[PDB]
């Protein structure tokens, strides 16, 4: 047991190493334009939030899929 | 569990081949053959064209308006026929995945770009062939030298290394797009069926889109490939 | 097997880790340019997502197959 | 125990790791659009505030919860 | 056999890794111009196609020439 | 120990890698901005250092927090 | 060979990783600017080929390199 | 002795190796605003040093942090 | 030999994958501003071949010592 | 020495790995911004090798630590 249980503390923890990398520069890259926008025209901000939500909703998501793999490979190890 | 390698294998001439891959290189060869048997039956310049007119017609004005853009018709209108056939010949194969032809698992009919003698019988084949018209068009030592100097003499070795990676990139991309949902398909029936539908039509779906972006990838490079060997 | 299942859970990891990385940054990347070209025009939303869902579909068959990949690794260790 | 804790380590320091990464570059690319905004309109600085917060709020979010699993990695070991 | 098996899926994993970041950013990154080009021009969708499927060509052979040689190691492995 | 100290050694590594890339990214993208908006109008250099040393601020901030585990780690290693 | 086996995998999984990390987003960022080039003026096409196939030859040459060094580390090991 | 030196010179390793990265990109990224304003503007060159050096200062003290931490690690190692 | 072959293919592996992302990048990015230059200015073409080659020269010194290490690494090995 | 020898070739193929990542993108995006000067100011060749010689020697600076330190890694270990 001692192996597949290090084996899956490092596979975990590389799970949410991409995903942290992955949602914080997706995010900022995100966020970058939104405040860009809001810069460009002040009223513009309430247009640019569904573009902005439709694109943090994909971000997210690779966030929360890798969330839910790191949780089953430490708390419900596949093998 | 999952397989990936295997065929329904033959001897034909010493050399080994594929029942399987040959078969759907046949049915796709010959799907293609009767859907242009259909136009040269049904074609009209007078009266309003059908579906299959319209289709291959789409194609066609596709096709040399890159070859038009890329090299001129006037001086390579043999490079037309060959961006019209690799399209087809190629979307053909890619589409004849979404047949529900899986069963308790194997299936039917593989698309036969999941096989690496189709990938580079296409690859090899667009090989000689742009560098013969390149042959024919910069010299038989001409066209050597060419291929060494490209645009920058300087960098020799990185064109030596473009020449080597063009086929190689041709057969491995498309080989490993659709050798990929060949993976996918037996993996995806690893669940149960209440479930099983919904992941394999999602793939299936967005497979044709790919099957198609595929088959366009290689008849464009293969336009560009022909204008780069022609070049000068 | 436990050597085994520990390559299987680290090579899963790594595929999950790049996933969301190339997923999370790709799809930021892509809508980034979605809420810049919303801001320069309103009337082209409609427009701009065809050049957005072609990108991004492309960017999300990347994860898929990567999903699909640790999944195999993880329930249907491939030797 | 030993190699489980060596395991908690090496998959603790890729959380933080991966954490860092995400947050330091999402953090200076929306940061990035700020200075840009307030280069252009000095007038803007109250309103760019909402986009940014927006932004940083879900960067760091990333941050804070990859430093909580850091934290049951090496404190409170899943295995 | 073991230890080469653990390492042909740690292998197969990195080639998977970096071809999915390769290859989802460098989508994403090619798209951005393509959403960029329509937003400037919303007629130019069909235009920026040819060298926007010219670019997918080019980014998709680093994923999917990786994807053949992780098959390679994972199921057919070289030793 | 010997197994721990050397998973503390790597772990605590990462944990100052991934720190450092995350700061000088996100200092030099976050820079870039700065340097920009006094090329484009000087008379904003007083004002542009409010976003900047936010922006600065969220950034040093990730990097004395890794740099603060990494401490943990090395020298009161949590097993 | 075990081990030794087990480090060319890891090692050639690694060389073509990068390989596809440096190739996927070199052609990306390069074909970005082929696409926005494109985009701006129709007849620019023929002129941009020249310096993009220059730019992807580098890109693709490096990538290539790594896939040959991948090869002889796998099929004909160093040791 | 062996396994704790071999972890010091792998987290050294990390150390230098993240530092560099950080370091290299961020002052690439932050020289390419000095070179881009004087461009733009030619007698610039002198006020731009200011912002420069400031975001230089911060960059290349995550990479002499980095450097003093991996001389820690490998001539004096914390266990 | 066996851990050591092992280190050196991992090394060697390392050191290629660093050397093609640095590479391959650093290239794409090269060449974007070498396409950029001939869209904009379509008779730069001349005078942007020395900025292009000094920067691409640049970039491939890393490469190429990078491959002369890697080769050290597995042909000749240090220890 | 067998186990202290396979951690300083990882250790000195991590640090040249960061190194020519830093490296060859550092210089590409310094690169990009010298190509593009001399685009749009074409009499701006000259005064632009100032800031860009300054930009590529911090840059190649941080290589050349890290070609040293991994030097000393795997020829005269620090351990
Ligand atoms: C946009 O969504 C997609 N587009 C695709 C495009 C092409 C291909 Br070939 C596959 C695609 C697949 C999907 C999703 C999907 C929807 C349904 C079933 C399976 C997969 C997705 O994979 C998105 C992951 N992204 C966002 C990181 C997903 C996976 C797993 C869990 C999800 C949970 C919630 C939402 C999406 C979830
Ligand atoms: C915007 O938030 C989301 N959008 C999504 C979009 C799509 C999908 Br499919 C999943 C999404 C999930 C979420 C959050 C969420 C909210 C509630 C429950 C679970 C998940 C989130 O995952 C955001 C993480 N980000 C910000 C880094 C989260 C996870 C864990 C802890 C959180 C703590 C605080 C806040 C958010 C927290
Ligand atoms: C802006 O700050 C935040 N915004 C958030 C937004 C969303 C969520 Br869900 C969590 C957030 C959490 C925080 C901080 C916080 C404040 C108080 C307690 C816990 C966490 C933070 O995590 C910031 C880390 N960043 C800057 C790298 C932090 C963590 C650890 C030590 C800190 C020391 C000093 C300052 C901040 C410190
Ligand atoms: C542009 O090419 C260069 N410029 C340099 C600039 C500075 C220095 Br100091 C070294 C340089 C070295 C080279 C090449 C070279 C040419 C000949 C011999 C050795 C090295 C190169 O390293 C390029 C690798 N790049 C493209 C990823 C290379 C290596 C290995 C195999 C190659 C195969 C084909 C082509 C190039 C090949
Ligand atoms: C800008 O500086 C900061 N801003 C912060 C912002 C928020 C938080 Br919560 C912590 C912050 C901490 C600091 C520094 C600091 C100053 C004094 C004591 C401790 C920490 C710093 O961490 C900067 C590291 N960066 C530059 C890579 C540092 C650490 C270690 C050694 C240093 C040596 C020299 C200079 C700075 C040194
Ligand atoms: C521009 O070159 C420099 N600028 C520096 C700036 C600051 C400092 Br403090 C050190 C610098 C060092 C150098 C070179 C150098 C020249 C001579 C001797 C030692 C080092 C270099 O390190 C460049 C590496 N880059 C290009 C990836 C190098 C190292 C090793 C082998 C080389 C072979 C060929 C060419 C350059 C070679
Ligand atoms: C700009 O230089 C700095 N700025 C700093 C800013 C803040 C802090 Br807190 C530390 C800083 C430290 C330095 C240098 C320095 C100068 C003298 C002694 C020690 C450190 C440096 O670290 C630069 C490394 N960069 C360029 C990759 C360096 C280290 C090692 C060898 C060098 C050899 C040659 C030149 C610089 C060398």
């Amino acid at each position: 047991d001692p192996t597949i249980a290090a084996g899956a503390l490092i596979g975990g923890g590389l799970i949410m190493a991409g995903g942290a990398i992955g949602a914080g520069i997706g995010d900022g890259v995100a966020g970058n334009a939104l405040i860009s926008g809001v810069a460009r025209q002040p009223e513009a901000q309430g247009r640019l939030f569904t573009p902005f939500f439709i694109t943090v909703g994909l971000v997210e998501a690779a966030y929360f899929i890798n969330l839910a793999f790191m949780a089953l490979f430490v708390f419900a190890t596949p093998v | 569990q999952i397989e990936v390698g295997e065929h329904h294998t033959a001897t034909w001439l010493g050399m080994t081949v594929n029942t399987d891959t040959v078969l759907s290189t046949a049915i796709a060869g010959l799907i293609v053959i009767a859907l242009a048997f259909y136009l040269r039956a049904k074609v009209t310049s007078t009266d309003v064209p059908g579906g299959v007119q319209l289709f291959f017609e789409a194609i066609t004005i596709q096709m040399r308006n890159q070859v038009e853009s890329a090299i001129g018709m006037r001086i390579a209108p043999f490079v037309l026929p060959l961006a019209v056939t690799i399209f087809v010949f190629i979307l053909i194969s890619n589409w004849l995945a979404v047949l529900p032809v899986q069963y308790t698992t194997t299936e039917l009919l593989k698309s036969a770009a999941a096989d690496i003698n189709y990938v580079l019988a296409l690859a090899l084949f667009v090989f000689v062939c742009y560098h013969t018209a390149g042959i024919w068009r910069r010299g038989i030592v001409g066209h050597p030298i060419k291929l060494l100097k490209g645009h920058v003499t300087l960098l020799a070795p990185i064109n030596l290394v473009e020449e080597v990676a063009k086929p190689i990139s041709l057969s491995l991309r498309l080989f490993g797009n659709i050798f990929a949902g060949g993976i996918l398909v037996a993996l995806i029936a690893l669940f149960p069926p209440y479930i099983m539908w919904a992941p394999n039509a999602i793939w299936k779906a967005f497979d044709l889109f790919v099957g198609a972006i595929q088959a366009f990838i290689f008849a464009l490079l293969t336009i560009l490939y022909f204008s780069q060997a022609m070049e000068l």
